[PDB]
């Protein structure tokens, strides 16, 4: 979609929007067999076309001829948190997708999917609570930006993921953060290559 | 101002082993991700890897760790790769850039390539031959050399417009290539064109003097 | 690994006019992607970063946009000092990887190639071979033909060629052809012709010497 | 400075007279004999007579009392030799000359000669025609013209050295003449070299380029 | 009258020897008698009168002695603008009558023809007509020859011959030939020959062109 | 060219103390003497039996034997005869004259004697006047009857037709014309002179 939007309804956009029920766009635009085009009268423009249930304009649990797709079809892939989308055969919306369950691997294993979201951290997985491993000092570790865990509120026993403890829960393997996140207690940022690049005091 | 300087042409027998080498100056060495891009022979560019010269922490794609080796010397501000194990689908131009603008990093500076050649072929010298026939073309033909560059330049440089020097065309271990001149008819024969070539592989120099047939 | 299409390949435009070049992400990066300008024999030089944001001592003429997985770089009037080749690249994640470029022709009106033939060289001969070497300078369009005959008949083998890119003041195209002999099989003959085939003429440009 | 300007080259048909001048300037024309004297193609000279400008009184070689009248204008200082009934054995060069240094006199001062051609002949304009093949050699042609002369510079006088012109040669009523200059490799073609031809008889004036050939 | 013979005719001497001119009269003349020099294309300049007496503006190495019968013009030592021919004259009755003359030639190096070949050109063979022209320039010593040959033939008809007298500034000789044809048997053949022969070498001197 | 003149023997010449004179040896080609180069009292004589050397003069042969007596060793003079041999040496005698009153200097003068003297004028019994002042009769020749000066006129006039017939003689150039004011020149004009 390259290109500031108009950030205006009108219809002839592709997207439906108050007081139109369906939008295929312009004449020119248009492949839509459900649909009148935006430069077709008003009174007609934007709006469905009679006999025709419904556009796929409106959404994806609309078929190509205008047909209300049959509940549980697939209207959307898998989340990292949630199941497929599927139609409720009443519409042309895919409903909210359902959720996975919580403690199901999200963020690229960095958190927890807790009630269908994104939240928290893998350490809460194990009854761990995610600390920030922190600096000898002034000097910048490769652990600043690992996952690390701590017994729950007692910091001194923060370790990263893959350190000799947590062997039990984690085998040694390190589990780095996503690039952008926060590290060493704030003052930095984690980059591509999981350094930790230290940031401005003060913002 | 901030410049990364490589080292220069590298022929290497399969098998063997390279030493390339890029030196920064211009900022703090050690405050930035350095990085290695490999570019075979009119084609794209393929990452190599990177380094961080502060301890020496190292990023490698999976293609190229049984390839490349990334070290730096802090003091020198400089960085190098090892490739090892040199085979043909080796030969290529390689690049060092420095990574910028975090954290997301775009290569904002760039060395000139180091051009690897990888090959069994002995060096040779090239043979360098006039090509003489209101405007007249005149020529320089460079024949049979190993390995790649050759320089060509006209009157050490003074005609500069008028030139086209064509690719070099490689058979049987031997490259050719042909470089081309147009001069109005005025200073020829009347005024000296005269072609350089220099083949520093071999280390030879030829001038050539242009002249009627 | 991320993936890059670039589109199309190649690209032709008059100067003056405006080009865009298009880049596909095969996931979402948001804006992480940056676009290179590579001239011939040159390095990749950053154009844009961040797929919008402008470089110091970058021309004015060169913009980017986009986001997720489709981004454009934009020549809003091209020079022909913009001949090159335009790469993206994402740094989303590593291994960092690049889109295949697309290449810049600026168009400029026809040009019949210039043709000139030369014969061996004194000392080539002395030495013991002969070559004869065509070339055929500054044509546009890139698209042309050679053809070599000896004594009035079409030699395939020993044929060597070589094509320039294209330029950047004259927005031309050139080409060498080069044929090789032994001082013997070049002795045996007499006539020796280059023909060049190129748009700007129904019929092919022919050089040609006799041997003296 | 003394001096005897004569008159210009004559054309002049079988029977026909000429009447050839000789203007002395530069001394008192009443004081010498002025003589004239024939010269046929490269021959001796023939002493034809002498007249005395105060008294116009002449003397005559027997052989040319026939042919020649000597008269002078004394106001204009000027002398005329009429030659008449002319044949073909007349075409000559013919000069005036002042005699001096007496009393058996040389001839101290001459004048430049005035050809006489006598021939039934039509006047006709040459063609010019570029002559091209460390040094290089053009020239001009001039062919095909009548009568004597023609006269070839090059670059309108600025090539002096280098040039040979050749005598005229004549084949049935025209004369060919060609002219020749050998300049340096490096000015041509470079710089122009041009021949101007002019045959004053017909007043054909020709300038001519000569630049290189297949 | 009284007749004057000169001897010889001709003379030929090297720059700064001495020459000497002769003429004899039928008639005891006593010393009247005097030496005129002409150059090519010049007037005759009075030398000597008299015929031991100088002339005022002319050069002192000419002399002259003699008296009745026997004269002689003396030039010690020649130079190289001398080249001229010397005729006397006696006044001592009237008609005044000349000897016949002696032409001088300065001897100087051997020198070879420079020669040089030139086809038709364009107007003339517009025209209907076709000339060939030889130069053979600036030799030493004067006898020389000319062959023309076309397509390997030898050709005696339609060719004009030229001479210049000696050089005075370079002491040499040139000679002009000129092959005069039809365009049509000008366009008959092929090949066109001039061969000069001269004393500077055993073997002919050849130019020569094709029909281009 | 010049004449040294020096005897010696020798240049050719024969001279007093010498018999002949033929050159030195390398120039002498005379069978009748003896070269320079012969020893003293050889030098420049007579070969034996040899009678004369055509050194000595004409009237010897190239064999060494006088020419005889009637032979022409001498050319006409104006004024006198053909040079004959006498037969006894071989110098060429004195001419003879010819006969007074024969017309010598282009028929200006007359010999006597064979001298060359006078004036044409004497053959007629006239006496040599200049014309004075026709411009062109100055450079004639002019007859008057004898000391009667008023008669003067020119060979070529009318009134000496019974003499000369109307045929002009000239003066020879360099003669002093106009009563001695001038002199003639080759085309027998007057010039004026000053001294
Ligand atoms: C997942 O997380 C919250 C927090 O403990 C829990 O209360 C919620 O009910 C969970 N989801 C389900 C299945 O209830
Ligand atoms: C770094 O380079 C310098 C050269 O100036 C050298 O002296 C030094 O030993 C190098 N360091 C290492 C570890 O080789
Ligand atoms: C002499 O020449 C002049 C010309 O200036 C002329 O006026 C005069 O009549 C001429 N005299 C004769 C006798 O022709
Ligand atoms: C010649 O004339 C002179 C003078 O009258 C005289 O003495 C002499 O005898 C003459 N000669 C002859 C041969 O009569
Ligand atoms: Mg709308
Ligand atoms: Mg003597």
């Amino acid at each position: 979609p390259v290109g500031l939007a108009s950030g205006q309804p009108i219809c002839g956009n592709g997207m439906v929007e108050q007081g139109e029920e369906c939008d295929c766009g312009y004449s020119d635009q248009c492949k839509d067999e459900c649909c009148y085009d935006a430069n077709q009268p008003e009174g007609k423009k934007c709006k469905l076309k009679p006999g025709k249930q419904c556009s796929p304009s409106q959404g994806p649990c609309c078929t190509a001829h205008c047909a209300f797709k049959s509940k549980t079809e697939k209207c959307r892939d898998d989340s990292d948190c949630a199941k497929e989308g599927i139609c409720n055969g009443i519409t042309a919306l895919c409903p909210a997708s359902d959720p996975k369950p919580n403690f199901t691997d999200c963020n690229r294993h960095t958190q927890v999917c807790i009630n269908g979201q994104c939240a928290g951290s893998i350490c809460e997985k194990h009854g761990l609570e995610e600390c920030t491993c922190a600096s000898s000092d002034g000097k910048d570790d490769k652990e600043l930006c690992h996952v690390c865990c701590m017994k729950k509120m007692e910091p001194s026993t923060c370790a990263s993921t893959g350190s000799v403890q947590w062997n039990k829960y984690f085998l040694g393997r390190t589990i780095t953060l996503q690039p952008g996140s926060p590290c060493n207690d704030f003052r930095g940022y984690c980059d591509v290559f999981m350094r930790c690049r230290g940031s401005a005091s003060g913002l | 101002q901030v410049q990364l300087e490589e080292s220069g042409a590298e022929l290497a027998r399969p098998g063997s082993s390279v030493k390339l080498s890029c030196k920064a100056s211009g900022y703090t060495f050690t405050n930035y991700w350095l990085q290695w891009v490999k570019q075979r022979t009119g084609q794209g560019l393929e990452w190599i890897g990177a380094i961080y010269p502060r301890d020496g922490d190292a990023k490698y794609s999976q293609k190229f760790k049984d390839k490349a080796s990334l070290t730096v010397n802090e003091s020198s501000s400089t960085a190098y790769m090892h490739l090892s194990a040199l085979a043909s689908e080796d030969s290529a131009v390689y690049y060092c850039a420095r990574a910028n603008y975090g954290l997301y990093y775009a290569m904002d500076r760039w060395g000139q390539g180091t051009s690897v050649t990888v090959s069994s072929a002995k060096t040779t010298p090239p043979s360098v031959y006039p090509l003489a026939p209101s405007m007249v073309t005149l020529g320089c033909l460079v024949k049979g050399y190993f390995p790649e560059p050759v320089t060509v330049t006209w009157n050490s440089g003074s005609l500069s417009s008028g030139v086209h020097t064509f690719p070099a065309v490689l058979q049987s271990d031997l490259y050719t290539l042909s470089s081309s001149v147009t001069v109005p008819s005025s200073p020829w024969p009347s005024e000296t064109v005269t072609c350089n070539v220099a083949h520093p592989a071999s280390s030879t120099k030829v001038d050539k003097k242009i002249v009627p047939r | 690994d991320i993936f890059l299409t670039q589109s199309p390949a190649n690209m032709s435009v008059s100067p003056g006019e405006r080009v865009s070049f298009s880049c596909r992400a095969s996931q979402n990066i948001g804006t992480n992607i940056h676009w290179y300008q590579q001239r011939t024999n040159g390095s990749p030089r950053l154009l844009i970063k961040y797929a919008s944001e402008s470089i110091s001592g970058i021309p004015s003429r060169f913009s980017g946009s986009g986001s997720g997985t489709d981004f454009i770089l934009s020549i809003n009037t091209v020079e022909s000092e913009d001949i090159a080749v335009y790469f993206c690249q994402q740094s989303n994640r590593w291994p960092f990887t690049f889109g295949s470029g697309t290449k810049l022709e600026v168009i400029r009106a026809d040009a019949a190639p210039t043709v000139s033939i030369f014969p061996p060289s004194s000392e080539q001969l002395t030495s013991g071979g002969a070559s004869v070497v065509c070339f055929l300078n500054n044509f546009y369009p890139k698209d042309i033909n050679v053809k070599w005959k000896i004594d009035g008949s079409e030699r395939q083998n020993g044929v060597l060629n070589s094509w320039t890119d294209q330029d950047s003041k004259d927005s031309t195209y050139s080409m060498s052809s080069t044929l090789t002999l032994t001082k013997d099989e070049y002795e045996r003959h007499n006539s020796y012709t280059c023909e060049a085939t190129h748009k700007t003429s129904t019929s092919p440009i022919v050089k040609s010497f006799n041997r003296n």
